[PDB]
């Protein structure tokens, strides 16, 4: 998280100031890896 | 008769002309063959390295164990 304070923010607002600040709300980044089996060889077939 | 042309219509010989081309001997059932297995073909294919194997398109229950795919 990247918090920033504009001093006496409410006093500035009461003065009528346009108050803005750059901000980055904290959050999550996730990478999931799941294995997989791959059929390397396959041939003999039969019918039933 | 010959590999290029044979005396029987149902027998075909796939004679290779190069070192990297396989050989195949294929025969098609007919005449006195069973009506069920009629028009099917059994082929003996030869790898360029000299390996012989058999293959056929007849039903699974009619395939002998020596030619089973």
């Amino acid at each position: 998280r990247r918090p920033v304070s504009n001093g006496n923010f409410q006093q500035r607002v009461k003065a009528g100031d346009i108050v803005v600040a750059p901000y980055t709300s904290d959050g999550k980044i996730t990478v999931k890896l799941v294995a997989g089996q791959k059929d390397i060889s396959s041939t003999p077939d039969y019918d039933y | 008769s010959t590999a290029a042309v044979t005396g029987q219509t149902g027998l075909t010989i796939t004679y290779p002309a190069s070192a990297t081309e396989s050989a195949a001997i294929q025969g098609t059932f007919g005449n006195s063959a069973a009506i069920k297995i009629k028009n099917q073909t059994l082929t003996w294919t030869r790898t360029p390295e000299g390996a012989w194997s058999c293959a056929t398109t007849v039903e699974a229950k009619f395939k002998p164990a020596g030619c089973a795919s």
